[PDB]
């Protein structure tokens, strides 16, 4: 039997298209179909190991942040599963398809950096790697989550769900991740 | 509709040739189109037109904006192709064209303008009057 | 102007930037408007050989390193 | 301590040699002493080259974009500062036809 | 937009003289007649700087030869032009300039039987024979005296070939490779020369064209 994520979500329904991501987003593999997002993996011992880590575990990793929340994983596994439930309640399709969709759809491509060449110092137009694209995607999504949920009544599960949906929808109003993405890509276009 | 006071009779085969005098200084850039004579001036754009900062006058961003304005304006004069005559301040001054040189040349063709023959005319003393520097040049 | 091309890395060439935060890379295009064209690009982030890259201009080509 | 035997200028068998203004500053420098490099570059970044060569009206061009010819003459302070020439050890100091 | 600044402008097609293609090359702009200003007459003295984009068959390789034309006549919305000058691109010059050889230059003043006074500048370079790559070691210089004899000879020959020809003839010969061949043949005794060139031509004194000669200049096949 093919494990479903949390038991209710089928991985077989997730198919990645854009050829950059297929090697960079976990869920395709027998090794990445997990009931529970918690591997206790060694994903950081070598340069690209992070790739072989399940995407939802990755997200959970990003969630665990700020001094008070550091190293509480159970909390974030809860938050994620809940947010996923709210997601299936809103869209009605695999909360994974929405997540993966929204990791793909929101993150920078162009970014600007200082490249010193002899006398030239000024920003320059630079392209973003697949791994960084993904990493940034998640970083952003969750940062928006925190900023919003901070003093509000909306919980993290809720904020995060809101964000994931808007993030796939491309909404530049409702999605912080896409706010920053577009802002960055614009800074970049202007710096060529 | 569109009354283009440019040339009466054209075709899709035809080439309409304007001439672009481009001046690049360390302090500015000039994109200037005329007819083959040089007498009747069609379009005029300087970097300083395109930016409010005295220092940005020369820069590629400025040269680009300048260029696209020129192109947009030739387009309605029905002009496919410019010859290019490139110039630095020259004479006794520097003969290296400024930063805007390349950028403007590119942005011109980038804008879907055909490009004809290219020459560098920079003023070239057989011999010179004496340079604006000191005997010792610019110190610092 | 939104027009986009997929770009796959053949070779990792140099390492560059003031802080040294960027990678120089050789690229073959897959768009289908321009196929098998090669380019040299500066990429921020960590890259292997044979990644794919989303490229907004196939005209901007990065100055090679010496 | 005579540093150079040349004393820096290529001039012998004459009293006087014409003075040239430095490209960079404009300081008068001896034509023998001057660091002079002839430069044939192209007016345009290789990328920019692609862009233009697309749009060239006359297809009868084979390398039909002109090169930029510069005769570049540097006073010493300038050509040192600007790295055209740089400090070398005593032994190498006399090496005459070096590049690639 | 309010009142496009070119509202008053008439266009004219340039027509090239007898050595060149009858087909128009470029077009020019002029302001409409004001009742004082006569449209055709504002253009009497204008000067056209072109390549040979002007000889249909032979053009494509010579981007190196600049030709100045001046408008002698307006006929029916298209402007006829007579010979004005000859010249060279920066490229085709600094192309030819090499260290370790002698740069010869020769200036001449001549009259046509057509009634023109012309000034021709000639350029020539020392040709290495010895079969090595010309260098600091491979010095090619020709003695200053040889240079002088070379001037005298070139110059003489040109003045001769000038006095016997019309300006149509002279210009046709001048643009093309004929004179280079002949000049090498004269010069070779004194010294072998490489890439002989006519650097520039100026027209000092030009007579006005009768309707007849301006018709005979037009004469296109
Ligand atoms: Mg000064
Ligand atoms: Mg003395
Ligand atoms: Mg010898
Ligand atoms: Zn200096």
């Amino acid at each position: 039997t093919q494990p479903k994520l949390f038991g209710k979500w089928n991985y077989d329904e997730v198919k990645i298209q854009d050829p950059c991501f297929q090697n960079y987003i976990a869920c395709t593999t027998t090794k990445s179909q997990v009931f529970v997002p918690h591997t206790a993996g060694r994903y950081q011992v070598k340069k690209f190991r992070k790739t072989q880590c399940p995407i939802v575990e990755r997200l959970i990793g990003t969630l665990m942040f700020h001094g008070r929340n550091a190293g509480k994983k159970a909390l974030c596994i809860k938050v994620v599963k809940n947010a996923f439930e709210i997601i299936h309640l809103v869209t009605g399709r695999n909360p994974l398809e929405v997540f993966v969709g929204a990791v793909q759809n929101a993150g920078p491509r162009e970014d600007s950096t200082r490249i010193g060449t002899a006398g030239v110092v000024r920003k320059q137009a630079v392209d973003v790697a697949p791994m960084r694209r993904v990493n940034l995607a998640i970083y952003f999504i969750i940062k928006g989550c925190r900023e919003s949920a901070f003093k509000s009544m909306r919980s993290i599960a809720e904020t995060l769900a809101d964000e994931i949906i808007n993030a796939e929808k491309n909404n530049t109003q409702s999605s912080w991740a896409i706010r920053k993405k577009d802002e960055i890509e614009k800074v970049a276009k202007g710096n060529r | 509709e569109v009354i283009s006071y440019g040339p009466p009779n054209v075709g899709a085969n035809e080439n309409v040739f304007g001439v672009c005098h481009i001046m690049a200084t360390w302090n500015d850039t000039f994109i200037h189109v005329t007819d083959l004579s040089g007498r009747e001036t069609l379009v005029r754009v300087t970097g300083g037109m395109k930016v409010k900062a005295d220092r940005e006058e020369s820069s590629p961003y400025a040269a680009m904006q300048a260029a696209i304005d020129v192109v947009n304006r030739c387009k309605e004069l029905k002009i496919n192709a410019l010859h290019i005559k490139l110039r630095a301040k020259g004479g006794v001054e520097t003969k290296q064209p400024g930063p805007g040189a390349q950028s403007a040349l590119r942005a011109l063709a980038r804008s879907g303008m055909k490009i004809g023959r290219i020459e560098d005319v920079t003023p070239i003393p057989t011999d010179s009057t004496r340079r604006e520097g000191g005997r010792r040049g610019r110190r610092l | 102007t939104e027009e986009t091309t997929k770009a796959r890395i053949m070779d990792v060439l140099g390492k560059t930037g003031s802080r040294g935060g960027i990678t120089q890379v050789r690229v073959v295009l897959i768009s289908g408007k321009e196929e098998g064209r090669q380019l040299i690009r500066n990429v921020k982030g960590a890259c292997r050989v044979g990644d794919v890259l989303e490229l907004m201009e196939c005209e901007r080509e990065a100055r090679r390193l010496r | 301590p005579v540093k150079r035997r040349n004393a820096g200028r290529s001039q012998k068998n004459r009293g006087h040699t014409r003075t040239v203004p430095c490209t960079n500053c404009g300081r008068q420098v001896a034509k023998d002493k001057a660091v002079k490099r002839y430069t044939v570059r192209d007016m345009v970044d290789p990328s920019s080259k692609r862009d233009i060569q697309q749009k060239l009206a006359f297809e009868n061009e084979k390398q039909g974009i002109p090169k930029l010819y510069v005769k570049l003459q540097y006073c010493i302070s300038c050509a040192i500062h600007s790295r055209v020439v740089r400090v070398r050890c005593a032994e190498d100091r006399r090496i005459r036809r070096p590049p690639i | 937009r309010t009142i496009d600044p070119l509202s008053r402008k008439e266009w004219y097609d340039f027509r090239a003289p007898i050595p060149f293609s009858s087909k128009s090359f470029g077009k020019t702009l002029v302001t409409k007649s004001s009742g004082n200003r006569i449209a055709s007459e504002e253009i009497k003295g204008r000067v056209v700087e072109s390549t040979l984009a002007d000889l249909k068959d032979n053009s494509n390789d010579k981007a190196w030869r600049k030709v100045k034309l001046v408008i002698d006549e307006v006929d029916g919305r298209n402007a006829k032009t007579s010979f004005y000058g000859l010249d060279i691109t920066r490229d085709r010059l600094c192309s030819m300039i090499r260290k370790w050889q002698t740069l010869i230059e020769a200036r001449v003043d001549c009259k046509t039987n057509d009634g023109y006074i012309i000034r021709v500048f000639t350029l020539a370079f020392t040709k290495k024979t010895s079969a090595g790559k010309q260098s600091s070691t491979s010095t090619c210089y020709a003695k200053s005296s040889q240079v002088r004899a070379i001037r005298r000879k070139i110059n003489t020959f040109i003045t001769n070939e000038a006095a016997k020809l019309g300006i149509a003839e002279f210009s046709k010969n001048l643009i093309g490779e004929d004179y280079t061949k002949k000049i090498e043949k004269e010069t070779k005794n004194i010294f072998p020369l490489q890439n002989i060139t006519i650097r520039k031509v100026k027209v000092l004194k030009r007579p006005k064209l009768d309707a007849t000669k301006i018709a005979e200049l037009y004469s296109h096949e």
